[PDB]
């Protein structure tokens, strides 16, 4: 019921700055300190800093002391982390988090959903979505495979759901491939009964947050 | 700078069995005064924020199943999953909150292995280009290898019976937690003009689980 | 000895 909702994903030029926000609800904002912790793809979590939601004292990691500023708005109940002089290794998911709150009464640990930040001179581009329709060539043993090709986007990621989350069984959303153009492309597939292709509806929900792109593609025979 | 070193970097353990993850800290993180170990164990599924499993090294987080246990003190700590199931396959981090800066271990990837020793051949599916995409001047043909194991598979594209090179891209999923199987997608990307030139398009799949290569084809 | 200001959200009491 305590909620940390962070700002959306971003693409930033090298040497530029990026400000990620973290809206806190469900608790007395003045009571606890919000931490910022980042994770480059596949790497370990790097703790960046913390700020007390009411007081306002900050503590930064010595690695980010030169380029990071944690601030807070006590009315909007929002913490902000600003990273400046963005280098290559800054490309990462930036979480705010109520890291290991161990009070004399309770113990819990809540994170935001994270904010991807890609440091690149390449520009944001939303994907094109194409149906991978079920047919006689995508059937095996009474099952039919169908999907969606999400092509030509930057940066990562796109998320794919099916029937707005009601269809998850047998869904495989593949890791993106990097095309020679520098753009990404992935496919998302699902196996369903071939007998019910006439009665069921399969819609792929594609979301690319950096480009604010939302595509619901109906996938029919 | 408390360095947290985990071992191994990746573990492959089977259902119902014990998973062991060691974490060593470069300095003692047991405060004698209160006899508490300033260590937490975090669980992280892909694309999700990490989830606190243990704090004070061994004090359970509310909700974590009793098959999870924290052991250790001082500089040597262990996370044990006494009976592994698919919802436990994740990446496991130790974390110290003894001193600043807060640091995490390099993480241990807990992977699932087939207790069967058996192999699963891929089910193969082929998708011609959609008419939407052909409107835009390019043609992507998709070959799908579904639910196979082990992960090593070879996909070769043949346009009009000629083996292709330089115009296809491949992506394999991470392991499925339920079946421990993989799926692979290979996309042959042609110009729409280059695609109209030919009729026969096939992907030839070679895998351990197949007695011979399987070809899935269609005529444009 | 542990730094209580490493994570202010941690009260060190038993």
């Amino acid at each position: 019921q305590v909620h940390l909702v962070q700002s959306g994903a971003e693409v930033k030029k090298p040497g530029a700055s990026v400000k990620v926000s973290c809206k806190a609800s469900g608790y007395t904002f003045t009571s606890y300190a919000i931490h910022w912790v980042r994770q480059a793809p596949g790497q370990r979590l790097e703790w960046m800093g913390w700020i007390k939601g009411g007081n306002g004292n900050t503590r930064y990691s010595q690695k980010f002391q030169d380029r990071v500023t944690i601030t807070r708005d006590t009315s909007a109940s929002t913490a902000y982390m600003e990273l400046s002089s963005l280098r290559s290794e800054d490309t990462a998911v930036y979480y705010c988090a109520l890291l290991t709150v161990i009070t004399p009464d309770d113990a819990f640990d809540i994170w935001g959903q994270g904010t991807m930040v890609t440091v690149s001179s390449a520009s944001t581009k939303g994907p094109s979505v194409f149906p991978l329709a079920p047919s006689s060539k995508s059937t095996s043993g009474g099952t039919a495979a169908l999907g969606c090709l999400v092509k030509d986007y930057f940066p990562e990621p796109v998320t794919v759901s099916w029937n707005s989350g009601a269809l998850t069984s047998g869904v495989h959303t593949f890791p993106a491939v990097l095309q020679s153009s520098g753009l990404y492309s992935l496919s998302s597939v699902v196996t369903v009964p071939s007998s019910s292709l006439g009665t069921q509806t399969y819609i792929c929900n594609v979301n690319h947050k950096p480009s604010n792109t939302k595509v619901d593609k109906k996938v029919e025979p | 700078d408390i360095v947290m070193t985990q071992s191994p970097d990746s573990l492959a353990v089977s259902l119902g069995e014990r998973a062991t993850i060691n974490c060593k800290s470069s300095q003692n993180i047991l405060y004698s005064s209160n006899n508490k170990n300033y260590l937490a164990w975090y669980q992280q599924k892909p694309g999700q924020p990490p989830k606190l499993l243990f704090y004070w090294a061994s004090t359970r987080e509310s909700g974590v199943p009793d098959r999870f246990s924290g052991s250790g003190s001082g500089t040597d700590f262990t996370l044990t999953i006494s009976s592994l199931q698919a919802e436990d396959v994740a990446v496991y981090y130790c974390h110290q909150y003894y001193s600043s800066p807060l640091t995490f271990g390099g993480g241990t990837k807990v992977e699932i292995k087939r207790a069967d020793r058996t192999v699963a051949a891929p089910s193969v599916f082929i998708f011609p280009p959609s008419d939407e995409q052909l409107k835009s001047g390019t043609a992507s043909v998709v070959c799908l290898l579904n639910n196979f194991y082990p992960r090593e598979a070879k996909v070769q594209w043949k346009v009009d019976n000629a083996l292709q090179s330089g115009n296809s891209q491949e992506s394999v999923t991470e392991q499925d937690s339920k079946d421990s199987t993989y799926s692979l997608s290979s996309t042959l990307t042609l110009s729409k003009a280059d695609y109209e030139k030919h009729k026969v398009y096939a992907c030839e799949v070679t895998h351990q689980g197949l007695s011979s290569p399987v070809t899935k084809s269609f005529n444009r | 000895n542990p730094d209580p200001n490493a994570n202010p959200n941690v009260d060190p009491n038993a």
